[PDB]
RNA sequence: CGCGACCUCAGAUCAGACGUGGCGACCCGCUGAAUUUAAGCAUAUUAGUCAGCGGAGGAGAAGAAACUAACCAGGAUUCCCUCAGUAACGGCGAGUGAACAGGGAAGAGCCCAGCGCCGAAUCCCCGCCCCGCGGCGGGGCGCGGGACAUGUGGCGUACGG
């Protein structure tokens, strides 16, 4: 009976977290990540979801390194030096 | 005559196969050992279950961090404490630290050990 | 009794570990208080000792780095994390001598056809 | 549907057009932007004379315009040699040599 | 003198010769595997006048490519909708065997540049080119003018990008009447300038 | 379960440690605009994706 | 029934490097629909477009004629105005649709192979010390190794040499 009994019998996850991407689309027995593509090297991104690009696209995230990149080239990637201690 | 092929079967021959002898290290020093004794062994735990561990079995109880093992908590507890430690009962906590019971050998006593780290 | 780093920077390895650990042995008995319950100041002191710490360990680390930066000064082959950072991109792009390298030819150019400077009067 | 009487026209305005409107709200600053690169090559080249160099004169190459005469791309090899000057001294100096140039007259 | 004769025995290739040649290495160019790195050059002259030059730095890559036209990958054979649309087998890739030749060739050795590629010898079945390829961080190639241009970072993937010679063959362009498909540079160039609409500020 | 890996461990600690009230200093603090936690999570009512 | 030389291959946690992935507004190479319009619909149109795949750079591509032209001739590429909704394509229906000349913005030109001459003149790597370090070279020294005549360098490329 298709409803609140087949409803009852649902106890065993199709998905897990990812490793990559941390969401909760890695397909166990596929073992391949639904968001992301992983176990593949290359991310998995397609140009009909634009919501989608704009929910993981670079800056939605940290930017630890890019924010660096950035100071320092406002600077122009200066290195080994100091600024001349009084 | 005289080298004989008695197999049907051509295998790779084996070669020399040189160690490595770099030009340069590829990092400039060994990385510093984050995890040393201070490191291991946050606190101690205080609570009623925790004095009643230290008034009946002769063990101390802390909030160690999740790396340890524990050997790693034994050794760091024998070094800064300067004791000795009969056996090591580790669990994880469901906020996410170890908490680590420490049983101490006979001769040495819980009550004036926890009175020397001041937590009595 | 605070310390700072313009006179951390003079002592020898042996009593910089020594300043270290027994910060790091006032740390532990601190924590101790914080669970003990303690007092307020030592609740305070707990983030003087830890800032005191991480200038102790970059003081450290500095005076190690610099000495490797004079053992690998005039060598071929410096480690990656002496050699320069600056982008991927600039470390892969050419050098200045292979980049103002020129031929023969071009250079031979260069010295008998240069460019002139003139005006053309009206 | 015609409604009585005009031309038969066609818009070409089947395709997609407005992702490829292509606007000129930036015609003041690209003008602004020449005129400031000109100024500042003028500068650089201060004594040389602002403009490029000379170039010779050209007749159009129709006979709708092959009465009028224009400026060329350059000088060809066989009036240079008459002038009697060098095809590289010539650019050094200013001249504008074109090599596939012919003269037929 | 040598050159000239081995470029006159090359074109002609229907001599007894030339024939039997082109057909014992054709065979052991067979026996090999599908992408294989050759030590020298097969033919010096045409690598060479294609740019090759005998020092370290460049390298020969023999590939095959399995010849015949392109078919649609579509299952059963069933594309769906306009009849115009409905073919499958007679259909013909845009770019040359050769092209995708240095493709694959640029595609494993990703960390060299194609310069150029040649033909060493088809088959029925398979066509065998080599590609020349530059180590473009050998001291040898980038501490030498007249070639450090292929070191400098917008050659990477030129046979991906489509300009080497055999793709730009492929894209066909030229000067004239007969290539006015691409006019302002290339195809979709052409196509993009003369299908944008100018709306001036004064119309 | 009682089953567990290590890592939803690690999950379920931080999603216990966060369902916690906002501290009441926070409202005394100068341009709040926060009265209380509203990402507060009931086991019985919404449940973790995990 | 051994010992060498080359060729063609293989192995190595060998010495030193390089590629991978991301972003993708613009650029380049492919692949590539159907809604739609034709008052139906199949060629046509939508459209070489969306979606799909690959590769970049601060721009990219293109580019110094196997060109335009038929004139008293012009003279690389790119872009703007015009040519021009024109020549032309098209169930010649619906629709589609450039180029040259002209006026401007900009303006820059060059290099191999081959053919030939010069005792390979050429290039890479490793030690010695000297002059430097701060994107690491200069020259000298080595009865030091290799690449290379199955062709490196200099002259020289259709405007001739
Ligand atoms: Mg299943
Ligand atoms: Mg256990
Ligand atoms: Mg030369
Ligand atoms: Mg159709
Ligand atoms: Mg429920
Ligand atoms: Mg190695
Ligand atoms: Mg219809
Ligand atoms: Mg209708
Ligand atoms: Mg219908
Ligand atoms: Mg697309
Ligand atoms: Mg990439
Ligand atoms: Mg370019
Ligand atoms: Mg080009
Ligand atoms: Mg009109
Ligand atoms: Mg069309
Ligand atoms: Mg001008
Ligand atoms: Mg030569
Ligand atoms: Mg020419
Ligand atoms: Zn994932």
């Amino acid at each position: 009976t298709k409803g609140t009994s087949s409803f009852g019998k649902r106890r065993n996850k199709t998905h897990t977290l990812c490793r990559r991407c941390g969401s909760k689309a890695y397909h166990l027995q596929k073992s391949t990540c639904g968001k992301c593509g992983y176990p593949a090297k290359r991310k998995r991104k397609y140009n009909w979801s634009a919501k989608a690009k704009r929910r993981n696209t670079t800056g939605t995230g940290r930017m630890r390194h890019l924010k660096i990149v950035y100071r320092r080239f406002r600077h122009g990637f200066r290195e080994g030096t100091t600024p001349k201690p009084k | 005559k005289k080298k004989i092929r008695t197999s049907p079967t051509f295998r790779r021959p084996k070669t020399l196969r040189l160690r490595r002898q770099p030009k340069y290290p590829r990092k400039s020093a060994p990385r510093r050992n984050k995890l040393d004794h201070y490191a291991i062994i946050k606190f101690p735990l205080t609570t009623e279950s925790a004095m009643k561990k230290i008034e009946d079995n002769n063990t101390l109880v802390f909030i160690v961090d999740v790396k340890a093992n524990k050997h790693q908590i034994k050794q760091a507890v024998k070094k800064l404490y300067d004791i000795d430690v009969a056996k090591v009962n580790t669990l994880i906590r469901p906020d996410g630290e170890k908490k680590a019971y420490v049983r101490l050998a006979p001769d040495y006593d819980a009550l004036d050990v926890a009175n020397k780290i001041g937590i009595i | 009794a605070k310390i700072k780093a313009r006179d951390l920077r003079g002592k020898k390895k042996e009593e910089l570990l020594k300043q270290l650990d027994d910060l790091k042995v006032e740390l532990s008995q601190l924590r101790v208080a914080k669970v003990t319950g303690g007092a307020a100041s030592k609740l305070s002191k707990i983030r003087v000792v830890r800032k005191s710490i991480a200038r102790v360990l970059t003081v450290i680390n500095q005076t190690q780095k610099e000495n490797l930066r004079k053992f690998y000064k005039g060598k071929k082959y410096k480690p990656l994390d002496l050699r320069p950072k600056k982008t991927r991109a600039m470390r892969r792009r050419l050098n200045k001598h292979e980049e103002n390298l020129k031929t023969k030819k071009q250079q031979r150019k260069e010295r008998l056809y240069p460019l002139r400077k003139y005006a053309v009067k009206a | 549907a015609p409604s009585r009487n005009g031309m038969v026209l066609k818009p070409h305005f089947h395709k997609d057009w407005q992702r490829r409107v292509a606007t000129w709200f930036n015609q003041p600053a690209r003008k602004i932007r020449r005129r400031k690169a000109r100024q500042a090559k003028a500068r650089r080249i201060a004594p040389r004379p602002a403009s490029g160099p000379i170039r010779p004169i050209v007749r159009c190459p129709t006979v709708r315009y092959h009465t009028k005469v224009r400026a060329g791309r350059g000088f060809s090899l066989e009036e240079l040699r008459v002038a009697g000057i060098h095809k590289k001294v010539a650019r050094t100096i200013g001249i504008s040599v074109d090599p596939r140039r012919r003269n037929k007259s | 003198g040598a050159y000239k004769y081995i470029q006159e025995l090359w074109r002609k290739k229907q001599s007894d010769v030339m024939r039997f040649l082109l057909r014992v290495r054709c065979w052991q160019y067979r026996q090999l595997s599908a992408l294989h790195r050759a030590p020298r050059p097969t033919r010096p002259d045409k690598a060479r006048r294609l740019g090759y030059k005998a020092k370290q730095g460049y390298v020969i890559y023999r590939i095959r490519v399995r010849r015949g036209g392109r078919k649609r990958p579509v299952p059963k054979g069933a594309t769906y909708g306009k009849p115009v649309h409905h073919g499958v087998n007679q259909l013909k890739f845009a770019r040359s065997l050769q092209s995708v030749a240095e493709e694959r060739a640029g595609r494993h050795c990703g960390a060299l540049r194609v310069l150029n590629s040649y033909w060493v010898g088809e088959d029925s079945t398979y066509k065998f080119f080599e590609v020349i390829l530059i180590d473009p961080f050998h001291k040898a190639i980038r501490r030498n003018p007249d070639t450090q241009w292929i070191t400098k970072p917008v050659h990477k993937h030129r046979e991906m990008r489509g300009l080497t010679s055999a793709g730009r063959k492929s894209r066909g362009l030229g000067k004239g009447h007969k290539f006015h498909h691409t006019i302002g540079g290339s195809r979709r160039a052409a196509w993009r300038r003369r299908n944008t609409l100018q709306l001036h500020r004064y119309r | 379960s009682s089953h567990k890996t290590f890592r939803i461990k690690r999950f379920l600690a931080k999603k216990q440690k966060q369902n916690r009230p906002i501290p009441q200093w926070i409202r005394m603090k100068t341009g709040n605009k926060i009265r209380y936690n509203s990402k507060r999570r009931h086991w019985r009512r919404t449940k973790l994706g995990l």
